C-alpha cells in the first residue's frame, strides 16, 4: 500500500 | 557522471538442443536509464522481445531484463547487442551456454 | 524469515519529446507486485502478482491516484532542481525515489526508508531515526529546510511504522505460498580447460529464491576472494535467480578447490567439488 502523502523539493 | 551497463547473456533453464527455453539479456549497473537492447539470432534482430519494468539497485544504478522464447540448436548463434550514451559503439555479447 | 516492502520511482525528463516519463514499481522482497507507467495506453497501478489481484477496485483507484499525483510532483521537482543546480532546460535529468520498510520474522518493524537521488547521485534521505534528514549538498539543504518546516519526517514516520508494516504483513499472509517459500539453489561444478596447464572451475547456483546468496571458492580451506570471478546475481525470468563463481585452477589441482554455498533455502551451507 503506497504512501498517500505529497511533498515537493 | 554516467555508469556503463554490465551485460549478461544466458538461458532461463540449462540449454538442451531441440528443447524450448528462454534467452535472457540482463543489463545492470547503468546510469542514465535510456538504453537500447537487442537479442540477435545469427547476427539478426529477434522481433518478439519483451523487457522488465525499469527498476534500480541500492546504489541507484538501473537494471533491466530483456527476454525471448527460443529453441536452442548446435548451429544457431545468439547474442545481445547493447547501446548506451557511455558506449561509442554497440557492444555485442555472445551467448555461451557455459556462462 | 525477514521481509521488505519497497516502492521505486523514476522520472526522466526529455525536453522537446513531451513530459517526463514516470515509472514506478512495488516489490515485496524480490517479487514485483505492482507497476505504473505514464507511457502506458491507460496508466494505472496494475497488479503483477496473483496474491494482490484479490484487492478491490477502491484499492486500485487509490493507488492509481497516488501514482498520478507523484508523476506530477516529480515534474515540478525536476523543474525545481534545474533552478537549485543552475542548469539549462535543454538536458535530460533523472529523479529517483525509494521508500519502504523491513520487518523481522515476527513482523515487527526493523527499519524504514525514504530516499531520493538526482541524476544518479544522493540528494536527500530520511535517517534511520525517521525524524532527521541527511542532505547531500547545499541544494538538498534547501529541501531539508522546507521539509523540517513542514514536519515531513513525522508524516513519513507515521506511514512507515503504520500502513507500511501492516500492509506488508497483509501481503505476506495473502502470498504465503510464494512470498514465504525459499527455493534452495540447484548446484553443480563445471570444468573448462583454458590451456594445457590450467582450467576453469565454475560453481553454479540456479533456481533459487530469494536473490540473496553467498557463493565462494576456497583453496586448501582458504577463501580465494581475490582470484574468484563472481557474476552479479541475475533473474531467470520464472521468479528465480542465478549466480556463478569461477576460479582458474592449475591442471591436476582440482581437488584442492571447494565451493561453498549459503542460502536461506539451505538448512546448512553446502560444500561442492568438481567430481570427474
Amino acid at each position: 500500500l503506497r504512501n498517500q502523502s505529497v511533498f515537493n523539493f | 557522471i554516467q555508469r556503463t551497463p554490465k551485460i549478461q547473456v544466458y538461458s532461463r533453464h540449462p540449454a538442451e538442443n531441440g528443447k524450448s527455453n528462454f534467452l535472457n539479456c540482463y543489463v545492470s549497473g547503468f546510469h542514465p536509464s535510456d538504453i537500447e537492447v537487442d537479442l540477435l539470432k545469427n547476427g539478426e534482430r529477434i522481433e518478439k522481445v519483451e523487457h522488465s519494468d525499469l527498476s534500480f539497485s541500492k546504489d541507484w544504478s538501473f537494471y533491466l531484463l530483456y527476454y525471448t522464447e527460443f529453441t536452442p540448436t548446435e548451429k544457431d548463434e545468439y547474442a545481445c547487442r547493447v547501446n548506451h550514451v557511455t558506449l561509442s559503439q554497440p557492444k555485442i555479447v555472445k551467448w555461451d551456454r557455459d556462462m | 524469515g525477514s521481509h521488505s516492502m519497497r516502492y521505486f520511482h523514476t522520472s526522466v525528463s526529455r525536453p522537446g519529446r513531451g513530459e517526463p516519463r514516470f515509472i514506478t514499481v512495488g516489490y515485496v522482497d524480490d517479487t514485483l507486485f505492482v507497476r505504473f507507467d505514464s507511457d502506458a495506453a491507460s496508466p494505472r497501478e496494475e497488479p503483477r502478482a496473483p496474491w494482490i489481484e484479490q484487492e478491490g477496485p477502491e484499492h486500485w483507484d487509490r493507488e492509481t491516484q497516488i501514482c498520478k499525483a507523484k508523476a506530477q510532483t516529480d515534474r515540478e521537482d525536476l523543474r525545481t532542481l534545474l533552478r537549485y543546480y543552475n542548469q539549462s532546460e535543454a538536458g535530460s535529468h533523472t529523479l529517483q525515489n525509494m521508500y519502504g520498510c523491513d520487518v523481522g520474522p515476527d513482523g515487527r518493524l526493523l527499519r524504514g526508508y525514504h530516499q531520493d537521488a538526482y541524476d544518479g547521485k544522493d540528494y536527500i534521505a530520511l535517517n534511520e531515526d525517521l525524524s532527521s534528514w541527511t542532505a547531500a549538498d547545499t541544494a538538498a539543504q534547501i529541501t531539508q529546510r522546507k521539509w523540517e518546516a513542514a514536519r515531513v519526517a513525522e508524516q513519513l514516520r507515521a506511514y512507515l511504522e503504520g500502513e507500511c508494516v501492516e500492509w506488508l504483513r497483509r501481503y505476506l499472509e495473502n502470498g504465503k505460498e510464494t512470498l514465504q517459500r525459499a527455493d534452495p539453489p540447484k548446484t553443480h561444478v563445471t570444468h573448462h580447460p583454458i590451456s594445457d596447464h590450467e582450467a576453469t572451475l565454475r560453481c553454479w547456483a540456479l533456481g533459487f529464491y530469494p536473490a540473496e546468496i553467498t557463493l565462494t571458492w576456497q583453496r586448501d580451506g582458504e577463501d580465494q576472494t581475490q582470484d574468484t570471478e563472481l557474476v552479479e546475481t541475475r533473474p531467470a525470468g520464472d521468479r528465480t535467480f542465478q549466480k556463478w563463481a569461477a576460479v582458474v585452477v592449475p591442471s591436476g589441482e582440482e581437488q584442492r578447490y571447494t565451493c561453498h554455498v549459503q542460502h536461506e533455502g539451505l538448512p546448512k551451507p553446502l560444500t561442492l567439488r568438481w567430481e570427474p
